[PDB]
């Protein structure tokens, strides 16, 4: 049988939201995945919020790192799933990064779907 | 830009997944399609550990025989390498000898890891007591899935282990600190959550029940 795929998940104690999801980025006409991760809203010295995705490995590679803008593209779809828009960082595409880019945030449940597009929405306002 | 760095060469078969395990590492992408890699493609892989930053310039080249070319040039002045196979074809794993005698002749004495893939997949014919291959002290084996991510980050932390003289290096996650904001038209915001909120062209993924 396939081996069981343990990991010690990577902490952010400074986050006031954390949940599992998988992550995609729309390129041609797919979305693409990017990974497992959890995603986590963090504190800054404004009051502005720090949208943090990690990958769920042991070394948490930062999938997505970008502050909520006030007008980011937020919409509910799917059994699951919550889109944005923003300028990825890290980069999705070297050469054009100023372009933004819609990506979906799938998660286990839409009751903990419907929760996510909740506090992102109360985050862009600040 | 970490100013260590070592060229990684990484070479098997073609179809054992060599470029999919790279874009875990860079991009968390995995696409199923096969895409065969045409010559080479290099990708910089950065590693933070407790005795600072490592940069593995990985050197992913192509594994069938039409699509490689002549390989001398991608191996020289390499520090390290890996040889992959794929556990459900036995015969990638038949190969692993020859890979490993192109690597000695251009390269000589350099750390090499043995990854066998596709570990995820149940129906395996590569099974680990079948796996002799590694004896040296300069060799070391490990199972991998690109796909499920089990030992994910083994290979390259061996590697870096060896490349630093240090066996108790230890691999560390990266601060996400906080990002520049961003600033949007407002219209042209309003127009993408109208395109979201009406523009659904692209189907969502199908819901593999992973999470
Ligand atoms: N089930 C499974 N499939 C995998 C895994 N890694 C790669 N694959 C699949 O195997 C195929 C070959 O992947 P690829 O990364 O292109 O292999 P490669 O060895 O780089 N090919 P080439 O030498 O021609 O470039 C793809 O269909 C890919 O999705 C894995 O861990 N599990
Ligand atoms: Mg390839």
């Amino acid at each position: 049988e396939p081996p069981k795929v343990v990991v010690t998940e990577v902490k952010e104690e400074d986050a006031f939201y954390s949940k599992k999801c998988k992550l995609f980025y729309k390129k041609d006409n797919e979305f693409k995945e990017k990974g497992i991760g959890t995603l986590h809203l963090k504190p800054t010295a404004n009051q502005k919020t720090q949208l943090l995705v990690r990958a769920d490995t042991n070394l948490g590679n930062i999938l997505l790192n970008v502050l909520i803008p006030p007008n980011m593209p937020c919409t509910r779809t799917g059994k699951n799933n919550v889109l944005i828009v923003c300028v990825p960082n890290p980069p999705i595409d070297e050469k054009n990064a100023t372009m933004p880019v819609t990506m979906l945030i799938r998660v286990k449940t839409s009751e903990d779907a419907d929760e996510l597009h909740k506090i992102l929405l109360e985050k862009k306002d600040a | 830009e970490p100013q260590v760095q070592f060229k990684l060469v990484l070479v098997g078969d073609g179809g054992t997944g060599k470029t999919t395990f790279v874009k875990r590492h860079l991009t968390g992408e995995f696409e199923k399609k096969y895409v065969a890699t045409l010559g080479v493609e290099v990708h910089p892989l950065v590693f933070h550990t407790n005795r600072g930053p490592i940069k593995f310039n990985v050197w992913d080249t192509a594994g069938q025989e039409k699509f490689g070319g002549l390989r001398d040039g991608y191996y020289i002045q390499a520090q390290c390498a890996i040889i992959m196979f794929d556990v459900t074809s036995r015969v990638t794993y038949k190969n692993v000898p020859n890979w490993h005698r192109d690597l000695v002749r251009v390269c000589e004495n350099i750390p090499i890891v043995l990854c066998g893939n596709k570990v995820d997949i149940k129906d395996r014919k590569v099974k680990a007591k079948s796996i002799v291959f590694h004896r040296k002290k300069n060799l070391q084996y490990y199972d991998i899935s690109a796909k499920s991510n089990y030992n994910f980050e083994k290979p390259f932390l061996w590697l870096a282990r060896k490349l630093i003289g240090d066996p108790n290096l230890e691999f560390v996650a990266m601060p996400a600190l906080a990002p520049p904001e961003v600033v949007m038209d407002p219209a042209l915001a309003a127009q993408y959550e109208h395109d979201l909120e009406v523009a659904q062209t692209t189907a969502l993924p199908d819901e593999d029940d992973d999470l």
